[PDB]
């Protein structure tokens, strides 16, 4: 059951039985269409990140001490990546249900991009995996911090920081929770802070976009060049494949459905993008 | 106990899956216990409850044996630790929750044996006493429910 | 799941479900009415069939909706769905900032 | 969103009913009004739902 | 009793017969091997083993945890070691199975230990750690040469 | 290697358990044989093998097969170990009769027999060698039809 | 183990040996390849391969430039004893790396005064000594991981 049975004296439905209806399903917000994607058809794709850059000591003399211009990269490779995830599902149960064999198909495509999205943007990486918003970006110094409340001055503030590594500024990466809490303060008379009361279907500052993902771990955001930061080459594109007639999935009374994309995501340099922590 | 509200009625008030405390054997590994979907904001008894054996889901979650017929699997080595209160409807625990047992007394309904298939609803159910039969010792036959031993 | 490299073994991801049955339900009422009582008012005949007409609509909803699940009521929607709270963003603010604070959750969701 | 993430099967509409004829007004005169529905309800995805609580 | 004594050249973790097994180093019982029972069992000391979750079913006799080729069979946090005696190799079905659940000489290591699922063999082969079978809580910094956990 | 005669119902296999050395520990859950049908349990005349070739069933339930359940690793090994003389009686016919899978006499035949499989001819024979299940012994030996204690 | 090469991961398959100086013990830890300034993102796996002609040209990196034959010099070899399996992909993080060279003693190819050269990635190859050279003088009882003082 669900909830209190009420006539229902049969507990057996028949082996399961079930009529054309909707089934319930997650969908999710994600920072993956943030990323800009492009395909590529190569067996390795290879990227320079940059490592310790020295400005040196600034001109005090002519060929005694000269500063540096110099910028250093070193080359890291990556291999094809797969996300995948395979359900399993038996037919008869399928088939006199109705829908469940759609709903399969579309709750397994989203349930696997969601669940890449999510890991992706937070947090420093795995020895199986590189790139990942999280690690690839530097902090912000004290100054973009304030002791008064103006939600949309520390936004801005953070974009000042950013324009010294020479960030064009894409969209804002941002937290649920926390423009939520933004826009429960006032602004003292009126209004609500970061955008006010009447605007709210669209939400833009610095002339600049908004996708909001809970992917990133609460209390940050990240104001960024996303296009340039990262770039997720796809060496396939997604697609959903059955096997029910190859060897394993033969033994089963059952039937196969695999969900995959082949996939692959470059991180270039550690001094673009850029992380700020809001006390609103 | 709760075959006295069960006989084909299951899953409707109070059931514990208990009636003596559990053998010893710790279970390693901690996990949450939810019958709900998408979260326990169930409270109270009657609706879905968490008795029945159980099933490991993604290793993280325990629930209830809701799966599909054919290729149905006996027995098992534990019972989750009874949270079934007028907060809950079953067992859910709302902390990590540590199992044990040899196993012990699980609640059958059904014109079956002790073991019958599951219809993706709680606990099992099945007809047929004689391509089934009893899980723990001695010959016990079902008739209006009866607490087996695994 | 995080993605995971064609020289090391491949990551999976599973669905699990339960299945559920809902029974259908009966919603009345009955008032009980003197007809001297009626027929005198004149605009209390109107009325009361209007309030307890108002009346049935609301408690099946109230019902299928929200309660709590007991062993004379039902509680379907408000046990399926997912958690959400303002007590991240404030505890204890104006009841115009909760009803602000709400909306950005939806987005979430894929809703806007 | 009401609209897509819960739909209301109807077994019965909501429908008044009106009976003069039964034990009770036999044993002295008295006039029911029935009020009635049979509902079910569906979920078509209802993990699409918020529920939140006001503090204040 | 054993069917020989354990080597300790299967390849990629897993060794080691209990010296009493049911829950310690004292007290046993013997039981069946239909781990992967209906598929393709996979050759040790080929494929990439460790020791997996395994699943009490039909009663006491126990078979693979499958969840990657099975529709939710559920799992179990009691284990099984299986016979590393003579020339035979890591997870094998056609032995008799002393078990465990806390006991020893289990191994709990071997490839695709963290950042890792479980196969349709009851074996563990990589991945990612947080669907599909956990590779221990507190259980899962046990390495070799220290005392392993579930 | 012991005095033997057990119960034939099929081709080789059977012996006493009169003399088979120590015996293993019984697990908790019964399940029947099938032979018959009288009564509610299934319960007709002998048949069926004492001892070894036995495959296990969907149902919870035991009786005797040359066939194995997986398509790959060892063979049949699941013997019946009970406190009840088997010399003139297979297994129980009516009621609850428990099987383990360790010691006991098997059959082992021709060339090698540290590992087994199972063959078609009532008896058992040497698998390949870091591909296949165990179930022999290198100590005791065969002499060409040679009976061997476990 | 075995072959193992992570997972929990500990053999690692590969053993290079810190052979300490003479007259007064120098040692050099293994290095990393990085171009200019420290690696980000890890450091990947290491410039320094066992049996690889090296030349350090940073204080902590280590890269590429093969030591010209004609006219005796010191070492920059950091030959270190091969390793079992990997002797054509170099040697990956996570697996025993060392230097050998330049104020200790040594590990020494060929056997015999016959000697020839090295490949970087771990293979050895015949060649006279004509445009390229490795490995000090040929001197009595030198074989290969054989300590030279150069």
């Amino acid at each position: 059951m669900s909830q209190l049975s009420n006539q229902e004296k049969e507990y057996l439905i028949s082996k399961a039985l079930e009529t054309e209806e909707g089934r319930v399903a997650l969908a999710q917000a994600m920072a993956n269409p943030i990323r800009v994607s492009l395909d590529y058809q190569g067996v390795g794709r290879k990227l320079l990140v940059v490592d310790p850059l020295p400005q040196g000591a600034l001109p005090v003399y002519d060929k005694d001490v000269d500063a540096k211009a110099f910028v250093i990269s070193k080359r890291g490779q990556v291999p094809d990546q797969v996300i995948e995830g395979d359900r399993i599902q038996v037919p008869t149960f399928e088939i006199v249900s109705y829908p469940q064999v759609r709903f399969s198909q579309v709750k397994e495509r989203r349930f696997n991009v969601i669940d890449r999205a999510q890991q992706r943007a937070k947090a420093d990486i795995m020895a199986v995996e590189d790139a990942e918003i999280f690690s690839l970006l530097e902090g912000a110094a004290t100054a973009v911090n304030a002791v008064t409340i103006s939600s949309g001055g520390l936004q801005r503030a953070a974009l000042t920081k950013a324009f010294q590594e020479v960030e064009k500024h894409d969209l804002v990466v941002t937290k649920i929770v926390m423009n939520a809490s933004a826009f429960a303060d006032i602004r003292a008379w009126g209004q609500n802070e970061f955008d006010p009361v009447t605007q709210h279907e669209v939400l833009q500052t610095g002339l600049f976009g908004h996708i909001w993902t809970a992917d990133i771990l609460i209390s940050k955001k990240v104001p960024q060049n996303t296009v340039y930061v990262l770039a997720d080459p796809e060496f396939v594109g997604v697609m959903p494949i059955r096997q029910d007639i190859q060897v394993i999935p033969a033994d089963k009374p059952e039937e196969l459905r695999l969900g995959w994309v082949i996939y692959e995501e470059l991180g270039l340099a550690v001094v673009n993008s850029l992380a700020i922590a809001k006390i609103s | 106990p709760y075959v006295r509200l069960g006989y084909e009625g299951i899953l409707n008030g109070a059931h514990d899956i208990d009636v003596a405390g559990l053998n010893g054997v710790e279970q390693l590994a901690g996990k949450f216990a939810t019958i709900g979907a998408n979260g326990v904001k169930l409270a109270g008894d009657n609706g879905t409850n968490a008795v029945g054996l159980f099933r490991e889901d993604l290793g993280d979650m325990v629930n209830a044996s809701e799966k599909a017929s054919f290729y149905f699997r006996g027995g098992e080595y534990y019972v989750n630790i009874s949270r079934t209160s007028l907060t809950a409807a079953g067992i859910a625990a709302g902390d990590e929750i540590t199992c044990d047992a040899d196993g012990k007394m699980i609640k059958f309904t059904g014109t079956g044996k002790a073991l019958g298939v599951v219809t993706h609803v709680g606990e099992y159910r099945a007809g047929n006493m004689y391509e089934k039969a009893t899980q723990g010792v001695t010959d016990t036959d079902t008739f209006i429910g009866f607490i087996m031993y695994v």
